[PDB]
């Protein structure tokens, strides 16, 4: 789109600069191989809506 | 098929330890526990992965479309059409191995499970 | 300081007409309008985006965290310490050309003046 | 009354006697509450299949 | 001979203006036409009909087994023993006229009409 | 909806310890371990339980669709319109109390697990 930003440098502030930074703990670590996986074929309304959505995005 | 693409639903699957699938209307999907897991290539030399929740409730605004030190923390939107409430996550595909891919299955999966 | 973070922000300032910041700051910042927007890096070799909107709505989120075409598409989070409504996106930084970069601003800002 | 189906009672084959008696041995004892039991809320592509499945067929 | 089945022999074959037999066959046979239809009580308080169709394979069959709005609707099966083709119908005697027992023994000569 | 078909519903979740919807469009779903079952009046008078399957076995011709002693043993059958498996039984209404009603999903599941 538009491509004119209308910019310029300012100080950060503590608040932002903690949050760019900000940390989770890790999580669901080793569900993969507690859960299991398997190919799925799932309902043909369920493929026809997978290739609806990812066809309207 | 996109080669990338190819390579990293590849080494998904012996991750997984289950046989390749061949490129054959490549939007595959698994199923990882209860979860059933959907992964495409979106946009191109992007492996996108999401699975579908039945809830409608605090989608909006959650502590879970809030950024991480992960980028593989999945995203919960809503797809306006069906109405249907998406969690999801993507990687390029060009910086990908196998532990990246499966962290991103993992975590899509971990979010998954802690949203019910 | 990284040199993948630091030679995409010396491109980002070079592509808005600005002066290159030092390697002091590890977040920057820029005043686009009535938008304070945050550059980081986080993690390391992904360029953060992120700037915290003033109060605009909260039903608006569902839509807006679905993934589109675009990565750059922002997601709306919200930081469970403030309350207050947080948009971001975030590219890796490996061959950043300038133009991505200068998107990813632009699709932020965009997101930023749309919601609500 | 009379009229529609026309028919005649005419011998049974011993073989026909047999399979009209056929049995199988019970199956899924204690199954539900060993796997379990949830109220489920499927796509609404499910649904919506579901019910053009109901309504047409 | 229980009751509700002797009742439901009776009544059929009134409806089929046939003298009603005299002696506790269990199981019953009517010719209509090439049809050779088989009727009992399996189970107790059940009327079973079933006939045989010629020939092994049926590429009409599998839709003949989804359900439809008359449960009189022939289910098409094989023999267990041998692979001869078979369609059948059960209806609860505890809840059966003489109307819907004809109805039962029309459904099924209909169906054995039209496979394969 | 039919109170015949609400008093059936209320014993199936009686015997499943699952709260009763209260009046749900007809088509109710359970989640059986892996199996996705469905439940409705169809036709009125009658409890058709029904889950879909995906790719092994033999839907044409089997002996799943073949008569046994148990009403309840559900038929193999496959949409012709969306070409979808479904394994299905059904049980009039004045026929259900909570002992058939959890016989017959008991018995749609049982068949499901035998059909992987």
């Amino acid at each position: 789109r538009l491509g004119e930003v209308e910019a310029r440098q300012v100080a950060t502030p503590r608040e932002a600069q903690q949050l760019a930074q900000r940390q989770e703990a890790p999580k669901g670590e080793g569900l993969l191989s507690r859960l299991g996986a398997a190919l799925a074929r799932p309902f043909v309304a369920i493929i026809e809506w997978l290739g609806k959505l990812l066809g309207s995005r | 098929m996109n080669p990338l693409y190819r390579a990293a639903i590849h080494q998904l699957f012996l991750a997984l330890d289950l046989p390749t699938p061949n490129d054959e209307e490549s939007v595959l999907s698994l199923q990882v526990g209860p979860h059933l897991c959907h992964l495409a290539e979106h946009p191109t030399d992007h492996l996108l992965m999401f699975t579908r929740l039945e809830g409608q409730g605090d989608a909006t605004a959650n502590e879970q479309n809030l950024f991480s030190q992960d980028p593989c923390k999945p995203i919960l939107g809503r797809d306006p059409e069906s109405g249907e409430r998406l969690l999801w996550n993507r990687q390029p595909l060009q910086l990908l191995d196998r532990a990246q891919i499966h962290h991103q299955l993992e975590q899509l999966v971990a979010a998954a499970e802690e949203l019910r």
